[PDB]
């Protein structure tokens, strides 16, 4: 009941860009890693060889808008170097599709 | 040839003419030679070296005679010797002690007045001893001791770029093994100077006349150099007293300009052996490069003037371009700069040199004392015993083993990592490189470490490069230069004559490639040959002109290295990657032999030591899981004691299991008992399992991994770690701390599980939070406020004085207590001052495979376990049987490892048996393959050595020979693929998906000891900001990148809660948490204690500071 | 130029210069990542090493 809709951030040090840092609605899961949208990985520049990731927790109401609304992953498709899509099929998806 | 080896049949093509050396004698030869055991005499003496000196010996001959300042009194020591040890290693691990023998040294006071001797054996305190492993023991851990590469004390020359005027600058550096440095250079300006005790720099012609040289001398000797003698020209100094006085005010500044120190110091600072010294190495170095006392013997080590001549006329001579000199009485020399990577000139500290250095240091301590109490005591009433002070000798060999950088708790993660850390080869430690020097260029592959340091292997933290590992065929030249062998070949055929080479001398020669074809009277085959010539370049040359052959194709690479099948295919990169990888895996609770691996997993396994193996012939008296008793051939009788769920340095269980039945008869050095992570005696580092390459559904996508659920229902992955934890309870300004069972204010629910002592019962399991040891402290003044005095009288609480500190679980941990230690210094055992009682606890679980958990193959693929699939579920064979692990095949192609491919083709090659047929001939494929490999039945091991083994014909060939199933059906078609059936739709893939076996392992990089969390915790007091690790309950750190990211999304309030709610802003912080836990709405946060202190500051310097609202609006607060 | 010579001559805004510009390197440095908190499958050689 408490986890509902209450983002989070996750972050993959170093933050080169501003998409090092995104929110994320979150949900239970078994085990102890975190599972991670495939789509995000290019933002992170992250692989899933030993790769971890660091979790914080906004607080104020303040911090919980600003996360769901100016940092939620879905809202930031385009990176903000040259405006092209970032978050877009990637390995496995394409070969499918080709 | 070891007689319990299993039958692994080889893909090797050529015979190999020399056996891999003992892989631990890189230690017990220098420990051996430390000690001067009569093994190493003997083995010394018989290379035509008469009457060799051991360690001791050598440092002790050094150290005497010790002669009082009037010549009334002298002191010598003599003949060390060494007694049995106290305990056995094993006993010493479980009592905290120290392996070590006493140490007897004979000593002869002497009056040369009255002529008394008094001769004695003098105790010079316990020695620590190595045990038959290569390996110490102190305090009850286990430590090694690796070697040191270290630039050797020879003469060195080399040209510079100048930085201003970009001309090119030649120096020359004498670097002796003690004493002071000696060097010399031409600058920018042709002006040729020395540099004596790294002090300010003057005209080499000061030297020179200080020697004795008169002007006329020095024209003659160095008229041939125009620059030499403009410098003479130049040199405003005359005559040998006036030079030697100048020298002498250089060197002392601030003492008087008398003529007999003048000429004193500089006789007492090279050219004197008492405070300088070459070490018999750089003395060879020296006499090597210039080409003095050819085919003498060595009779001193000390510095004469006409080296010191020559090194300045080689100086001379290298400036202006010449390439060969002549040194009047000496030989030929080429003129050259020196590379100081290469390895004629670094040479190798051993264990034994090291410990030798220490001793050297002790006893030069001691001396000081012995000389100076000589003239305190009185005459011819001094025995030895009365000024021999023994406890500074101790006290350096105490601090070497107990604070050194070179000795280390050994690598015990698993046999294989503890073997490869007795091999290291450290650049940086005491005496070697700069901690802020070890830069890009010293780290480095330079040609000269083929066949004597591996380039594949070498660690991934900030060590890379400047670690190494030995080679297998490798070995140390007693000056400490690496040697590897090379068979000697003479007019194009190969002799069975074998010698050894180091790096200087190798390059002297042309040396062929291991595998070039042969005949059976071994000329080669082939008109052009390849080799390796003086630079390091491989060439193509003709069959005429070899001069030497590598012994085996494995000659380059390491003791890991060697155990990575298809080593060909895999790029560098990846190899060091699977090579360190095989360092961190887990012992399993069941170790299994790979189906495909090299013949090195053996020898590897018993050279390691885990495996115990049969001194003696004999037959098998008794066995059980703790012991095995033999009954040697000739009557006596041996036991072998097995150590069971033992906790390594790391953490994982060392346990062994026997492997011979009662009435069994084993051949000597046979194995018995294999270790914690082999199978009959061979390294079983993983598990060989069913893979399918293919993707599935995104689960393995980014090189994740697929694991069935059978390898966590059959406990084919599991394996069992054992932490220790401990506690102790020590003396207080308010008293001594107590362990009981009586620990206030909690209830029967929490300590059920403890014994009377207060400490956790034996079986009992623990969770995180549960109390393991129950331990009160004495508390101060009391002053109970009016709200705990009502809680007091409503509870009648009667008055104690004792606070709780138990023992507790950590976070996050479980698993059932297996052992209890404890120590008391009222028993005897020594114990840290100001301590009574101290406890150690062992608690052992059983992690099974989980998701995150690391895995990886020996090619340096690897990845995480993103999910774990119902049996039902895995794509399965068309007989029925699911695989096991499912791997992406994107992640193949682009790393440059097919290697794991051949692999699994040959592991399925291997499970099914094969059989060739012979009906019309062999085939052509199969014309290079040996006879044994013509056929084998199901489960039949092959070993495919690094750069020796299966072609990719003849696997091709095999993939196609291989048996059928139960029912009678090939699975896999000749091209190692299969149709697969879809265990969810139940629909036949499309296309054929590639099958075999694999062999992979567990990693420790588990998920268990890396999840961390935190809400609240403990702070640092010195900064006020939390803490941080895992072990500490630290939060996660905010760098100033991700504060520029988060200026850049605008997220304002979000960042201004990051830098002050969660950090240091204690009141803002109870805020918060208050507001948190009540539902109030978070307070809003401003005006931090900084800005506070900086505002009341800013007004004590009478600065009207105040702040002010809107766009010119009044105050507020 | 011989018979003269120079006096001691030092440069005291070079040295400034020099200072500042090595502050602002180790500045630079310090702002990396350290190893103490890195987020890699594994370790690896740093600018810092
Ligand atoms: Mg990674």
């Amino acid at each position: 009941e408490v986890i509902a809709e209450h983002p989070v951030l996750l972050n993959r040090a170093p933050t080169l860009h501003r998409l090092g840092i995104q929110a994320f609605e979150p949900q239970l899961v078994e085990g102890k890693a975190i599972q991670l949208h495939p789509l995000v990985c290019e933002a992170f520049n992250a692989d899933f060889d030993g790769d971890q990731m660091a979790v914080h927790l906004p607080l104020s109401a303040e911090a919980q808008a600003e996360a769901r609304i100016l940092m939620l992953s879905s809202n930031n498709i385009l990176s903000p170097a040259s405006g092209k899509p970032l978050a877009m099929p990637r390995l496995d998806m394409v070969t499918g599709l080709y | 040839s070891v007689p319990g080896a299993p039958n692994r049949v080889s893909f090797a093509k050529l015979r190999e003419p020399l056996e891999v050396p003992g892989l631990l004698d890189v230690q017990t030869d220098s420990f051996e030679w430390l000690v001067g055991s009569d093994r190493w005499r003997q083995a010394a003496i018989d290379r035509g070296e008469e009457n060799p000196v051991g360690g001791l010996e050598e440092v002790l001959a050094e150290l005497s005679p010790i002669e009082d300042f009037s010549g009334s009194m002298s002191l010598s020591f003599s003949d060390p010797r060494f007694d049995e040890v106290k305990a056995s290693v094993d006993e010493c691990k479980d009592k905290d002690m120290t392996y070590a023998a006493p140490l007897f040294v004979t000593a002869e006071f002497i009056n040369n007045n009255t002529g008394e001797i008094k001769s004695q054996t003098v105790f010079m305190g316990d020695f620590p001893m190595m045990t038959e492993k290569g390996t110490f023991i102190i305090n009850g851990t286990e430590r090694v001791v690796v070697s040191q590469l270290v630039r050797s004390p020879g003469v060195y020359f080399d040209e510079t770029i100048d930085k201003s005027t970009e001309k090119t600058l030649h120096s020359v550096k004498v670097i002796p093994g003690r004493g002071a440095w000696l060097e010399f250079d031409v600058d920018k300006r042709d002006t040729v100077g020395v540099r004596i005790d790294r002090k300010r720099r003057q005209p080499v012609t000061v030297l020179l006349k200080a020697l004795g040289w008169t002007n006329e001398q020095i024209v003659e000797r160095f008229g041939f150099s125009e620059i030499m003698m403009g410098t003479l020209e130049k040199d405003t100094t005359s005559g040998t007293d006036e030079a030697l006085l100048d020298i002498y005010r250089k060197l002392r500044p601030g003492e008087p300009p008398t003529k007999e120190s003048a000429q004193t110091l500089l006789e007492n600072l090279f050219f004197k052996e008492k405070r300088y010294d070459l070490a018999r190495v750089g003395r060879y170095k020296v006499n090597k490069k210039l080409g003095l006392n050819a085919g003498k013997p060595i009779t001193s080590s000390t510095l004469t003037e006409e080296d010191v001549v020559a090194t300045i006329e080689y100086l001379v001579r290298l400036h202006e371009g010449q390439t060969s000199m002549t040194v009047p009485g000496g030989v030929e020399v080429p003129v050259e700069v020196d590379d100081i990577d290469h390895f004629g000139n670094r040479r190798l500290r051993t264990v034994g040199e090291l410990i030798q250095n220490q001793i050297r240091v002790g006893l030069s301590r001691m001396e000081r004392v012995v000389r100076e109490r000589m003239t305190t005591q009185d005459v011819e009433a001094i025995t030895p015993q009365t000024l021999i002070n023994i406890r500074p000798v101790v006290a350096a060999i105490k601090e070497f083993f107990g604070t050194s950088q070179l000795s280390q708790f050994m690598d015990q993660n698993n046999p294989l990592s503890g073997l490869t850390h007795k091999r290291r080869l450290s650049a940086l430690g005491p005496g070697g490189l700069s901690r802020e020097r070890a830069g890009l260029e010293v780290r480095d592959v330079h040609p000269s470490h083929y066949g004597r340091m591996c380039p594949i292997e070498t660690p991934e933290g900030p060590n890379i490069g400047l670690i190494g590992s030995l080679s297998v065929y490798a070995r140390v030249n007693p000056f400490g230069f690496i040697e590897t062998p090379y068979r000697k070949v003479e007019n194009g055929v190969v002799t069975d004559q074998i010698d050894y080479l180091t790096a200087d001398e190798e390059d002297r020669h042309v040396v062929a490639q291991a595998n070039s074809p042969t005949d059976e009277n071994g000329r080669f085959t082939e008109d052009r040959v390849m080799v390796r010539k003086k630079g390091g370049e491989v060439e193509f040359v003709s069959a005429d002109q070899v001069d030497y052959m590598d012994v085996s194709p494995r000659q380059m690479v390491s003791v890991a290295t060697a155990m990575i099948p298809f080593l060909e295919h895999d790029d560098a990169n990846r190899a060091l990657m699977g090579a360190n990888m095989q360092r961190q895996a887990v012992p399993l609770v069941r170790s299994e032999a790979p189906l495909v691996g090299t013949g090195m997993e053996l020898r590897a396994a018993i050279d390691a030591g885990d495996v115990v193996v049969a001194d003696k012939t004999g037959v098998i008296e008794e066995v059980s899981a703790d012991y095995i008793t033999v009954m040697a051939d000739d009557g006596t009788r041996q036991s072998y004691r097995l150590r069971k769920f033992a906790r390594s340095n790391h953490g994982t269980c060392a346990n062994q299991r026997p492997i011979v039945d009662a009435g069994q008869r084993v051949e000597a050095g046979q194995v018995i008992a294999d270790g914690p992570c082999t199978q009959n005696g061979e390294m079983a580092l993983g598990k060989n399992l069913l893979v399918a390459i293919m993707p599935w559904e995104g689960h393995n996508y980014e090189d994740a991994i697929i694991l069935s659920n059978r390898l966590v229902e059959e406990d084919v992955l599991t394996s069992i770690h054992i932490e220790e934890h401990e506690i102790d309870a020590r003396d207080t300004k308010l008293g001594a701390e107590e362990i009981t069972r009586d620990i206030p204010n909690v209830s029967d629910e929490v300590l059920a599980d403890l014994d009377e002592r207060g400490i956790v019962r034996i079986g009992a399991e623990v969770r995180d939070g549960d109390i393991l040891v129950g331990k009160v402290t004495p508390k101060g003044e009391t002053e109970l406020t009016p709200e705990e005095r009502l809680l007091r009288a409503i509870f009648g609480e009667k008055a104690r004085e004792v606070r709780d500190t138990s023992l507790k679980v950590p976070h996050g941990e479980s698993g059932k207590v297996i052992g209890i230690r404890v120590f008391s210094r009222e028993d005897d055992d020594e114990l840290p001052a100001g301590v009574n009682e101290l406890v150690r606890v062992y608690v052992a679980q059983k992690r099974k495979i989980s998701d995150g958990d690391k895995l990886a193959g020996r090619h340096g693929n690897k990845g995480v376990i993103g999910k774990i699939l119902p049996v039902e579920d895995m794509p399965f064979l068309p007989d029925g049987t699911p695989v096991d692990i499912i791997l992406n095949t994107h992640g193949v192609p682009r790393r440059m490892n097919i290697g794991q491919i051949l692999e699994t083709h040959l592991g399925w090659v291997a499970k099914a048996g094969w059989n060739i047929d012979v009906a019309a001939g062999v085939p052509d494929w199969a014309s290079k393959l040996p006879e044994e490999l013509y056929s084998a039945p199901a489960d039949s091991t092959v070993a495919t050595p690094v750069f020796d083994g299966a072609q990719e014909g003849e696997l091709a060939g095999l993939l196609g020979s291989t048996l059928p199933n139960r029912d009678g059906e090939v699975m896999v078609d000749a091209d190692g693929k299969s149709t697969l059936f879809d265990g969810r739709s139940g629909e036949p893939f499309p296309y054929p998906v590639t099958v075999g076996y694999m062999y992979i392992l567990k990693l420790h990089h588990l998920v268990d000891d890396k999840i961390h969390a935190r809400s609240t915790g403990p702070y640092s007091m010195i900064t006020q900001q939390p803490l941080g690790g895992k072990a500490q309950f630290g939060g996660q750190r905010f760098g100033e990148m991700e504060c520029w990211a988060m200026q850049a999304y605008g997220a304002a309030y979000t960042l201004q809660e990051l830098l002050t709610i969660k950090s240091d802003d204690t009141v803002g912080r109870v805020k918060v948490y208050e507001a948190i836990v009540k539902g109030e709405n978070i307070p809003e946060p401003g005006i931090p204690e900084s800005f506070k202190v900086l505002l009341k500051e800013l007004q004590s310097l009478c600065l009207n500071v105040e702040v002010l609202s809107s766009d010119g609006a009044a105050i507020e607060m | 130029v011989d018979l003269l010579g120079r006096n001691k001559a030092a440069d005291e805004a070079a040295e400034r210069e020099r200072r500042e510009e090595e502050a602002y390197a180790a500045g630079v440095l310090d702002l990396m990542v350290d190893r103490e908190d890195l987020m890699d499958d594994e370790d690896h050689l740093l600018a810092q090493d």
